[PDB]
């Protein structure tokens, strides 16, 4: 078979405003096999309450899933999503950029 | 317009860790309406849309028992394919299936299909005639000859032309589709030296299909534009953006265009400081 490397986007549900509660998403797509480990991190530390959508797959057979967590952005806090998957030698970390 | 009823099936082995995980998901018009997840003590087919609770307990017992039977067949299939490919018993493997019917505006069958994959690659597919099979490798050829000699394509043609269209014809029948128009805005970001990034956002739209472009003097900037893949907000709506790098002070020479089926006409917008 094949392995497909996950594609990752990290972004908020609503346009971010400092001090206002929001939802941070980690949208992970285009991967195979379906087993995957997704963590969300605040200032380098794992965020406990991360919810996972049900997994789905596309017409090309590759899987996708949405991880999400409540968060209240501030000017200086850093958020990231880290994904471990057999297609990759090491876990991939993608940082939240509030402009993207 | 057309309508679709499709089922997406996944079976994943996990040797040493327990029984394979099995999932069936039903979609009407690319929208999830039923799901069966094997990962439970008493797994049940569940409704996933607001209209499916109309069905009685007779419907759910039959579909649950159907899905449990399918689950046990795919458990066997996973073992069968280890034999066909001469793979060891220790590894995890995945079988996937897409099965369904698409009908036109007139209620006639447009396309019926049944497509299988193994570990992310095409395995076997029922052809459009609904009478013959295309096998992707010499393993799948073994399945093909078995199914040709068992009247499987006959059993499938009768499901796809018969029961599928019948269930589809009555499912969500309520036939017309939701649209939520995008709201758009442009943001402005600094770049090294004498350049700036303009980013055109579309938010809160449904369905996902959308096009964003940037124009300088009437022509679309295909080459220089950065795009993200369309992504879910998590509330049912989608997001997308497109950006371009432009000279400092020339921001008003660029126009974002947003095209979406929900809009009376496309949005045009510029950076508004
Ligand atoms: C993967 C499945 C389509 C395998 C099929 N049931 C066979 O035994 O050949």
């Amino acid at each position: 078979g094949i392995q497909k490397t996950p594609q990752i986007q990290v972004y908020s549900r609503h346009p971010p405003e400092n001090g206002k509660p929001n939802i941070l998403n980690c949208y992970v797509t285009q991967f195979h096999p379906p087993h995957i480990e997704i963590q969300m991190l605040k200032n380098g530390k794992k965020i406990p309450k991360v919810e996972m959508s049900d997994m789905s797959f596309s017409k090309d057979w590759s899987f996708y899933i949405l991880a999400h967590t409540e968060f209240t952005p501030t000017e200086t806090d850093t958020y990231a999503c880290r994904v471990k998957h057999d297609s990759m030698a090491e876990p991939k970390t993608v940082y939240w950029d509030r402009d993207m | 317009g057309p309508h679709s009823l499709r089922y997406f099936v996944t079976a994943v082995s996990r040797p040493g860790l327990g029984e394979p995980r099995y999932m069936e998901v039903g979609y009407v018009d690319d929208t999830e309406f039923v799901r069966f997840d094997s990962d439970a003590e008493n797994p049940r087919y569940e409704p996933r849309a607001r209209w499916m609770e109309q069905e009685g307990p007779e419907y759910w017992e039959r579909e649950t028992q159907k899905a449990k039977g399918n689950e046990q067949s795919f458990r066997v299939d996973l073992r069968t394919l280890l034999g066909y490919y001469n793979q060891s018993k220790g590894g995890s493997h995945t079988i996937q299936v897409i099965s369904g019917c698409e009908v036109g505006s007139d209620g006639r069958l447009l396309r019926g299909y049944q497509q299988y994959a193994y570990d992310g690659c095409d395995y076997i597919a029922l052809n459009e005639d609904l009478k013959t099979w295309t096998a992707a490798d010499m393993a799948a050829l073994i399945t093909k000859h078995k199914w040709e000699q068992a009247g499987e394509a006959e059993r499938l043609r009768a499901y796809l032309e018969g029961t599928c269209v019948e269930w589809l014809r009555r499912y969500l029948k309520a036939t017309l589709l939701r649209t939520d128009s995008p709201k758009a805005h442009v943001t402005h970001h600094s770049r090294p030296e004498d350049k700036v990034t303009l980013r055109c956002w579309a938010l809160g739209f449904y369905p996902a299909d959308i096009t964003l472009t940037w124009q300088l003097n009437g022509e679309e900037l295909i080459q220089d534009m950065e795009l993200v893949e369309t992504r879910p907000a998590g509330d049912g709506t989608f997001q997308k953006w497109a950006s371009v790098v432009v000279p400092l002070g020339k921001e008003q020479y660029y126009t974002c265009h947003v095209y979406h089926q929900g809009l009376p006409e496309p949005l045009t917008l510029r950076w508004e400081p």
